């Protein structure tokens, strides 16, 4: 599975 | 900055005239991802043509397969055209049928 | 054995007529198994082993995170183009992450980005940050930090993505583990017919794989050239050799194959007194 943390992808 | 595809055109199964197979025509190592491929029968597109959804490889360049059922026949000319933005215009490869 | 997980994710400005913009798919040991794109903004299993082994509710969850990813990368596009002063042209974040399962026992993991195919960042899950492959990553670095990414991150490489992986490779095991057997043909093209020999070795499962070629039964690495392993439709592999031979020499080559599926080197030529 992705990680629930979609955030750590911010640049 | 900006990569050129390398294409490979090659058949599922070792091809004979009159023998269902599937078509093959990869394109890798490319940038941008923005690519045209088309799989051709002498010189016009085939039919029932389906495309890899988009990928890359552990250097970051695209890559893509296109592939279309077919049954080859003797005589006829299969071949794959690639336009990318590298290419001054388009660049067909030909099946080799090895037959 | 060895295991990974990979995730891989595109966002283009140009992917271009009636494609995608945002496109991610999902590896367990090079095979895809699940795929999400910005049309229709749903995760879906590409192998029977992942679906009829996972609930509506895995799917949901996966949807969410991935419609997440989508909308952080679209801004990312907005973000890296005002950051490097372009004025439109063709542009890509790529992100690839996931895990190995190393036959030591020690567990790989990796986050890292590329703009325009070129490294951007990288996460060092040993120090606990982002690293800068590029100056204009600086900015990149200072705003991930400050939001408290490192974490749960390094939780999620060494831990979750692990356990997922072990969930995978279990519901797999039977197709990662299958054999296929190639069809091989040996081939010829010029003077008479023997300049440019050819190997083919067509729909092997799993990708590793020697192709090589034997003249009078010695092994000849001169003048060979190989196309590398190329995917077929139906997640079988094709892999092309060819040998520079002088012409009327056709029948002195044999192109050998060594595969899982076979428990002997096949020996093969072109055609039979070719």
């Amino acid at each position: 599975g992705h990680a629930e943390e979609y955030g750590a992808e911010t640049l | 900055m900006d990569l050129t595809p390398k294409v490979q055109v090659y058949s599922r199964f070792p091809a004979s005239a009159g023998t269902k197979n599937v078509l093959n025509c990869f394109a890798a190592g490319f940038h941008p991802p923005k690519i045209s491929i088309t799989l051709m029968k002498d010189g016009v597109p085939m039919e029932g043509a389906q495309y890899s959804d988009m990928s890359f490889n552990d250097d970051w360049t695209f890559q893509r397969l296109v592939h279309a059922d077919f049954t080859p026949s003797s005589g006829s000319t299969y071949a794959c055209k690639v336009e990318h933005e590298t290419l001054k215009e388009p660049q067909v490869y030909k099946w080799d049928p090895e037959f | 054995e060895l295991h990974t997980l990979r995730y891989i994710r595109t966002a283009m400005t140009d992917p271009g007529p009636g494609l995608p913009w945002f496109v991610d798919v999902g590896y367990v040991d090079g095979e895809l198994f699940m795929h999400y794109n910005s049309t229709a903004r749903r995760a879906v299993p590409r192998t029977e082993w992942i679906a009829a082994n996972t609930d509506q509710q895995y799917w949901d969850r996966e949807t969410q995170i991935v419609q997440g990813s989508e909308q952080i990368n679209r801004e990312n596009l907005d973000i890296l183009r005002r950051r490097y002063n372009q004025t439109g042209g063709s542009h890509t974040v790529q992100w690839m992450s996931g895990c190995d399962i190393l036959e030591d026992g020690t567990i790989r993991g990796y986050h890292q980005a590329a703009y325009d195919g070129r490294d951007f960042v990288a996460f060092d899950k040993g120090t606990m940050t982002l690293t800068a492959a590029v100056p204009e990553a600086v900015p990149t670095k200072r705003k991930w930090e400050e939001g408290g990414y490192a974490e749960g991150l390094k939780q999620y490489l060494e831990e979750t993505c692990v356990e997922w992986l072990r969930r995978y490779v279990e519901y797999g095991k039977a197709e990662l583990g299958r054999r296929e057997r190639p069809e091989v043909r040996v081939w010829g093209k010029e003077a008479d017919g023997i300049l440019t020999l050819s190997c083919r070795a067509h729909g092997f499962y799993p990708r590793p794989i020697v192709v090589s070629w034997l003249k009078d039964g010695a092994v000849r690495g001169q003048d060979a050239q190989s196309g590398g392993i190329v995917p077929n439709g139906d997640g079988t592999y094709h892999t092309w050799v060819t040998i520079d031979a002088q012409p009327g020499d056709g029948d002195k080559y044999q192109c050998r194959v060594e595969h899982a599926s076979l428990p002997q080197p096949g020996l093969y030529s072109w055609r039979s007194g070719g």
